């Protein structure tokens, strides 16, 4: 679920979630439309393709399985959904870490007055 | 998408309204597990569970269609899935709009930790 989605951020990125990516981009925050922006923001709409492809279970509440060792996520579920789902953030999660060094404060509340052209398509 | 549910709750509530239901309660924005807290959580929850019954198709990425007539929402000529999502956003931004007198600015930002109850169920 978004709870331990936005633990799996803040571990790989040093950022909250609800202060940073959820408002970012055209992608990372309330959007689903125009282009992404930049690195985050492709990350977050290959994540948002990576629900796409969940159909048993809600991946915004499904409770999955996971810890941190070494450095890296590992999921620990069964149901395959779950594990689908866990795997989903895990891989944006590092996807978004790899490129917090172009974090652009500047994309924060961007879907306001932007994301109006051609979408991203999966 | 989430920029149209957006308009639909600035259009609904006014301008910035949008960015109260970031993170809010167990269930809005970046959260989904556990018991819904108030009236506007639960909101959040039955939206939950309305994506969550959308079949072959990606809520977060679907363009509807719909206006205002009157002040009030109104989902436009949507086939298939489009109509079942706007019907969900709907809903939902009218839900928030008739609870915003019993918003509570203590749930926005909660942790998980506050949210570890077996999840209502759909």
């Amino acid at each position: 679920n978004l709870f331990q989605f936005g633990e799996m951020i803040l571990q790989k990125t040093g950022k909250e979630v609800v202060h940073s990516y959820a408002i970012y981009g055209c992608y990372c925050g309330w959007g689903g439309q125009g282009r992404a922006q930049d690195a985050t923001d492709r990350c977050c709409f290959v994540h948002d393709c990576c629900y796409g492809t969940v159909n048993d279970c809600n991946p915004k509440t499904a409770t999955y399985s996971y810890s941190f060792e070494n450095g890296d996520i590992v999921c620990g579920d069964n149901d395959l959904c779950l594990r689908t789902v866990c795997e989903c953030d895990r891989a944006a999660a590092i996807c978004l870490g790899q490129n917090v060094n172009t974090y652009d404060k500047n994309y924060e509340y961007y879907s306001i007055s932007h994301c109006t052209e051609e979408s991203e398509q999966c | 998408n989430l920029f149209q549910f957006a308009r639909m709750i600035n259009g609904k509530l006014g301008a910035f309204s949008v960015w109260n239901y970031i993170s809010y309660g167990c269930y809005c924005g970046w959260g989904g597990q556990g018991t819904p807290k108030d009236a506007t959580d639960r909101c959040c929850f039955v939206h939950d569970c309305c994506y969550g019954g959308v079949k072959g198709c990606n809520p977060k990425l679907a363009i509807y269609s719909y206006s205002f007539q009157r002040g009030n929402i109104v989902c436009g000529r949507n086939n298939g899935c489009l109509r079942t999502i706007c019907e969900c956003d709907r809903v939902a931004a009218n839900c928030f709009h008739q609870n915003k007198n019993t918003y509570n600015k203590e749930y926005k930002f909660l942790s998980s930790s506050k949210c570890r109850q077996r999840s209502e169920q759909c």
